[PDB]
């Protein structure tokens, strides 16, 4: 059994970007996306449709600048064998601290946790916890960097096993990179 | 009590020791996003103009079996009433008396008292007839279940009653009502019948009475066996032989007895003609329909025939014999039937099918030297609707400003425009139908004066509201031709001036969308002081609209971190004053916002695009701003109209200044944790309410805050700006008085830990136990043996209470 | 305590040799059989012909239950009359009535109930030769010299396809306006029996129904369709016996704007083959 998850965020349109990069909505194909995970900053009704036509599980929740506010600050969602928190990430004090994430974790105690505040893409394991910040998939600026390189994370879970593949654009080229988790 | 001390972070050896090892991919490595028909248009709607058009004021008289002077409803009211009794008779078993109900109703089709009421009176008994002609059937098709002798019986006993009426219009109505029984007779009835009553048609003598028979006769045969078009064609050809009397003497003689004009007898037989030609011509083969051309054209007035001709063949028929229209149509008598209304229902045919290229340019010529030449303004637009979709389809921009200059000239003089907004609305929607490209549309000369015409307030917000959709959905790429800025510049103008107190919040955003659209696609290149320029005069030009006033601040922020992406942080002595307007711009710009929240937010996020030019002293003046904003914020607050509470947005606001004041600077002539300090101040004196608890945990993330900021590297930096971490350089006093605020900062959340547990609210303590634990685990020093002291006993507190 | 009779055939027609079935149903009885021929005297056309009285076709009683719920009984008559006695057509008309009849009658310490049943006359031999005729409406077709001088100048022209029609065949034609000064209002057709009584003798046309075929003025020069159809028991084979005659005419009548009146008489022939 295979689970294909396209964890997102930060696309601020259009607050801060027309759209996203042309060659993502290529790489995007509709029927091919089991489960989208936003961290927020959709800022539209518009890009919410747009995710709407790329899959049929669509988990989305509150930024700091939505325009919709019904949308849950914090979300936990079981796919698979594994449970996935979801918050958009400028609720940590400081941004991106590993100590605030790991709080997170205790008290949800979930799986993975996706924070995605800082652009700048992550992924690590800490305590056997699973982390990733996918980063702006339309790269939109963000006062913590200097350069935002637009990033999108695939997770893939099969069993107790995901592999994640991260899309990011640098220059003109869809670089993709590769990582392992699983579940001790 | 008890003092804190910060557990020493080292953010870059943790995340180096805690990130995950990643292996490329090469081209090859599989990554998972690697790659009767529907043509017919049935009589069902045909009806519903029929009888709209066809209304007439004068008092009517409906004599069965004596009433007079009744109004139109009131012949509608008892035609139903004759209807109703219809049905009541025959569930009651009385059927002579259906019948004889059925053969007065038709016999009311007899009559002409008042021949403008002639056609949707056709429309109503038609009806009854109708009702008639499916509720005998039944009865026989009940009886049924080469029938049965019983329904044979049945059968031929209303045939025979109803062959033993006198008069020839009812007994041909109700004959060809009840058309489809004659499937019980034999299997050639009907093809024995429907000549028969085509003939029998020949009788009446009055031509509108027999032309409205004959398409009865039509759509009875359509609707029982359409596969008798042979038959049917004898309809046709009759009428044809008929057509001579429709302006012969006698009919004349009638309409002066009754004091009707020509002119308005004459569109009283479209309405059937149009059903007679349209039944004849369906799925016909182009030689029948070519031979009905040549014997309508053979004729003499047959400026009428010609309109059925175009309102009933197929498109592309007319369309390449459309030529031979215009011919046709230009010989054809004035004082008779209206040559626009020919014109038009021509313009209607050439709207669905393309006549041939090399006639396409006298066509349009000669359709609108008698265009141009009408009077009246109102036949003139409904010419003009139709024509302009061709002359757009097929012509090029050139035609499209000689026609609506035309149309211009024509409605300006005598305030016409009143009387035809919603057609206007029409032409100006085919030419934006047909011109995608907006350098081309305005290049247009008499675009902008045709928006002119539009000069009331309702009838014009929604042309704009047209014009925008169409740019939004047709331009994928920012342009700049200053043709097209200023023109819709002046539609959203036209546009946002609409705004008043009256105005809804959903029209207020649908306005915002459209504002919004035009103003994401207007990108001045590297020309970064004329797009501010633009957005200068964009606050000036819709202020009132609060949703454009968002959009402008978040796109003059974008605008000036897109310089410091262009320039790669090295500011120039040039453009650090334009970066220096630009937020001084943002400064202005966000005061004048209504909504609370949205002005915080926005006052944050133009702090941190403030700080991230190197100018330090306008982000202080943010952020104070920001803080003397906070004590406003509501208990109860608005969302999607309904009302929500405004606690954790107030948290999740808080967290977010906090979070971001970690980075900001202190100015040396003010004292260190200086906005932090004003903020503890506000959030202390905060009116939190009383069966709120989240207060501590704002002090939780104060915590968190200062012990994050008491590290000697902060986790993120700014580009070119010096933090706490590097401008107090780990001082000693910094982080004494930063453990001071520790310690004020724990004795308020102990003291409110001991208010709880006096409350006797153990749930809400043991949570705030739990919380400040973890927060202890998370950034307290458990090597000092005070906090570790402090930590084990609260674990236990919050243990003895669950 | 109610009675039925319920004829086999649902039409009720039965010809000159079949035989009558059907079932009574109820809910002692006796059921008769009865065709007369009622002539009714009228005014004296030309002794009084004192011999127009009533002829009786057949007669036949049976005994059908000798002295609850529903109850049905099954009966049957032959329609048979000696040698040479023919079963006449049923024809409802106004001075000569042929009518058969079965009337149910029980008996108690008597309910009845009366059914009438048509009869055909046989088909003729057969030589059926049609016979067309031509005719001109014309202003010499009014037989008064006074009146005719206000008659308008009209013509029309017609063909009748036959007058010697079959009773199940419509009488079919055409009539052409071609010239006529006046407008006319009214084109119709008048089947008009004539019944006569006794011998040397009582005869009389009386109107069975009115058609009218064209409907105001008419194109001149269009060939308005002559149709007709015989009405069902008021039209009979045009028959003669030495008591009585039953024949049928057609009057095309034309009617003008001023209110004037033109009669055409034909006199058909009808038969059944």
């Amino acid at each position: 059994g295979h689970r294909l998850v396209l964890v997102l965020g930060d696309l601020h349109i259009p607050h801060r970007c027309n759209s996203l990069p042309a060659k993502f909505k290529k790489l995007l194909v509709p029927g091919k996306i089991q489960h989208i995970l936003c961290t927020g900053n959709l800022c539209t009704k518009e890009s919410y449709d747009y995710l709407k036509t790329l899959a049929g599980d669509v988990h989305i929740v509150r930024g700091d600048f939505d325009e919709n506010l019904n949308y849950p600050e914090q979300k936990v969602v079981t796919v698979g064998q594994f449970k996935i928190g979801l918050i958009h990430g400028h609720q940590v004090i400081p941004w991106g601290d590993m100590a605030s994430l790991a709080l997170l974790q205790r008290q949800f105690d979930v799986d993975i946790l996706i924070s995605g505040h800082t652009h700048k893409f992550e992924a690590f394991e800490h305590e056997n916890k699973f982390y990733i910040n996918p980063g702006s998939a339309t790269g939109a600026y963000n006062a913590l960097e200097t350069n935002i390189i637009p990033s999108f994370v695939l997770m893939d879970i099969q069993a107790s096993t995901v592999v994640t593949y991260v899309y990011q654009l640098i220059g003109d080229d869809v670089k993709v990179e590769r990582i392992e988790y699983k579940k001790p | 009590v008890f003092p804190w001390h910060s557990r020493n972070r080292n953010y870059k050896a943790e995340f180096a020791s805690c990130r995950l090892e990643a292996v490329p991919l090469e081209f090859g490595d599989y990554h998972p996003l690697k790659p009767v028909g529907s043509d017919f248009e049935p009589w069902t709607n045909k009806r519903g103009e029929i009888l709209a058009r066809y209304t007439t004021t004068e008092k009517l008289s409906i004599n069965l079996f004596e009433l007079l002077n009744l109004t139109q409803q009131d012949y509608v009211n008892r035609i139903e009433e004759l209807n109703q009794s219809l049905k009541d008779a025959w569930a009651s078993d009385q059927k002579v008396k259906a019948l004889k109900i059925v053969i007065q109703c038709s016999k009311l089709l007899s009559d002409t008292s008042v021949i403008q009421f002639y056609p949707s009176k056709f429309v109503l008994i038609t009806d009854i007839l109708d009702t008639f002609g499916k509720l005998v059937y039944e009865r026989i098709f009940s009886m049924c279940v080469n029938a049965n002798d019983t329904a044979k019986e049945t059968c031929l006993n209303w045939f025979f009653k109803i062959a033993s009426i006198r008069e020839l219009i009812p007994r041909f109505y109700v004959e060809a009502s009840i058309l489809k029984c004659n499937k019980f007779l034999s299997k050639t009835g009907i093809s024995e019948c429907l000549p028969r009553l085509t003939c029998m048609i020949r009788g009446i003598g009055d031509p509108l009475v027999s032309v409205y028979a004959r398409a009865y006769l039509c759509r009875v045969g359509m609707e029982v066996a359409p596969h008798l078009k042979e038959t049917l064609n004898k309809n046709f050809f009759d009428f044809l032989l008929t057509f001579k009397q429709i302006h012969g003497d006698t009919v004349q003689n009638q309409l002066v007895v009754q004091g009707v004009e020509l002119p308005s007898y004459l569109p009283l037989y479209p309405p059937a003609m149009d059903w007679i030609f349209q039944c004849i011509s369906y799925h016909a083969p182009e030689a029948l329909l070519t031979e009905m051309m040549e014997r309508c054209k053979k004729l003499g007035n047959n400026a009428l025939l010609l309109n059925s001709v175009m309102s009933a063949f197929r498109a592309e028929f007319i369309a390449t014999r459309s030529m031979d229209f215009i011919g046709m149509i230009k010989e054809c008598d004035e004082s008779g039937f209206p040559k626009h209304l020919l014109f038009r229902s021509l313009g209607l045919n050439l709207a669905l099918a393309d006549p041939p290229e090399s006639d396409r340019l006298q066509i349009l010529n000669e359709a609108w030297k008698v265009i141009t030449k009408l009077k009246n303004p109102q036949d003139y637009i409904n010419c003009a609707e139709v024509w302009v979709e061709y002359t757009c389809k097929h012509f090029t921009k050139r035609e499209v400003n000689t026609v609506l200059a035309d149309v211009i000239k024509h409605m300006t003089p005598d305030r016409a425009f009143e009387d035809s907004y919603p057609q206007l609305q029409l032409i100006i929607k085919k030419v934006i139908a047909h011109f995608h490209d907006f350098s081309v549309l305005f290049s247009v000369e008499k675009f902008l004066p045709f928006l002119d015409m539009f000069q009331k307030e309702s009838v014009r917000v929604e042309v704009c509201k047209c014009i925008m959709d169409a740019f939004i959905k047709h331009q994928q790429e920012p342009t700049k031709d200053p043709v097209i800025l200023n023109a819709l510049l002046h539609v959203c103008k036209t546009m946002h001036d609409s705004v008043n107190a009256l105005t809804l919040e959903d029209e207020k955003r649908m306005l915002s969308y459209l504002i919004n659209g035009f103003i994401k696609m207007v990108s001045f290149g590297r020309d970064f002081e004329q797009q501010l320029s633009f957005y200068v005069e964009s606050r000036s030009m819709f202020c009132n609209l609060e949703p454009v006033l968002v959009q402008l601040i978040h796109s003059v922020n974008r605008l000036a971190m897109e310089t410091r992406k262009v320039m790669k942080g090295n500011h120039s002595r040039k453009t650090a004053a334009f970066v220096r307007a630009c937020v001084a711009y943002c400064f202005i710009t966000i005061p004048s916002l209504a909504g609370i929240f949205t002005r915080l937010n926005l006052y944050l996020h133009s702090g941190q695009v403030a700080l991230a030019n190197q100018c330090l002293s306008q982000a202080d003046a943010f952020f104070k701003a920001a803080i003397s904003l906070v004590p406003e914020v509501p208990k109860m607050i608005n969302i999607d109209g309904k009302m929500r509470p405004s606690e954790s947005f107030l948290l999740e606001f808080l967290c977010n200044f906090f979070s971001t004041l970690l980075i900001v600077p202190d100015h040396p002539e003010h004292g260190v944790l200086f906005l932090v300090r004003e903020l503890l101040n506000v959030i202390q004196d905060y009116t939190w309410e009383d069966n709120s608890d989240e207060k501590i945990r704002i002090y939780t993330c104060v915590l968190h805050l200062l012990s994050a900021m008491s590290q000697e590297t902060y986790l993120y930096h700014i580009d070119k700006v010096d933090s706490n971490d590097s401008l107090y350089g780990g001082d000693s006093k910094f982080l004494a008085e930063n453990n001071k605020l520790c310690e004020t900062v724990m004795a308020q959340i102990l003291e409110h830990l001991k208010t709880l547990a006096k409350d006797e609210a153990l749930k809400r303590q043991s949570s705030l136990g739990l919380s400040f634990f973890n927060s202890i685990l998370a950034h307290g020093d458990l090597r000092n043996n005070k906090l570790n002291q402090l930590s084990v006993n609260l674990w236990h507190l919050a243990q003895r209470h669950g | 305590t109610a009675l039925d009779i319920k004829i086999k055939r649902a039409n009720k027609v039965y010809h000159a040799g079949e035989v009558l079935s059907g079932v009574v149903v109820i809910s002692g009885v006796s059921l008769t059989m009865e065709g007369t021929v009622n002539l009714q005297l009228s005014a004296k056309s030309v002794a009084f012909y004192n011999s127009v009285k009533p002829i009786q076709i057949i007669n036949s009683t049976i005994e059908m239950v000798k002295p609850s719920g529903k109850t049905e009984i099954p009966f049957e008559f032959p329609l048979h009359l000696k040698g040479n006695k023919v079963l006449y057509e049923t024809y409802h008309g106004v001075f000569v009535n042929i009518q058969y009849t079965l009337r149910c009658d029980m008996k108690r310490s008597d309910l009845t109930k009366t059914c009438e049943f048509i009869v055909h006359s046989a088909p003729q031999k057969g030589k059926f030769t049609p016979s067309p005729v031509d005719f001109t409406i014309t202003p010499e077709t009014l037989q008064n010299v006074k009146e005719r001088a206000l008659l308008p100048k009209f013509l029309l022209r017609g063909h009748l396809n036959s007058t010697n029609c079959v009773i199940t065949q419509p009488l079919t034609g055409e009539l052409v306006v071609e010239s006529s000064e006046a407008a006319i209002r009214s084109v119709e057709l008048q089947l008009v029996r004539v019944e006569t009584c006794g011998c040397a003798y009582a005869r009389d046309a009386t109107e069975i129904q009115n058609i009218q075929i064209a409907d105001g003025d008419v194109c001149r020069g269009l060939s308005v369709p002559i149709y007709m159809v015989f009405p069902r028991l008021f039209t009979c084979p045009t028959l003669e016996t030495t008591n009585f005659k039953v024949e049928f005419e057609v009057n095309i009548v034309v009617l003008l704007h001023p209110d004037h009146l033109i009669t055409e008489n034909f006199p058909l022939k009808l038969c059944r083959i």
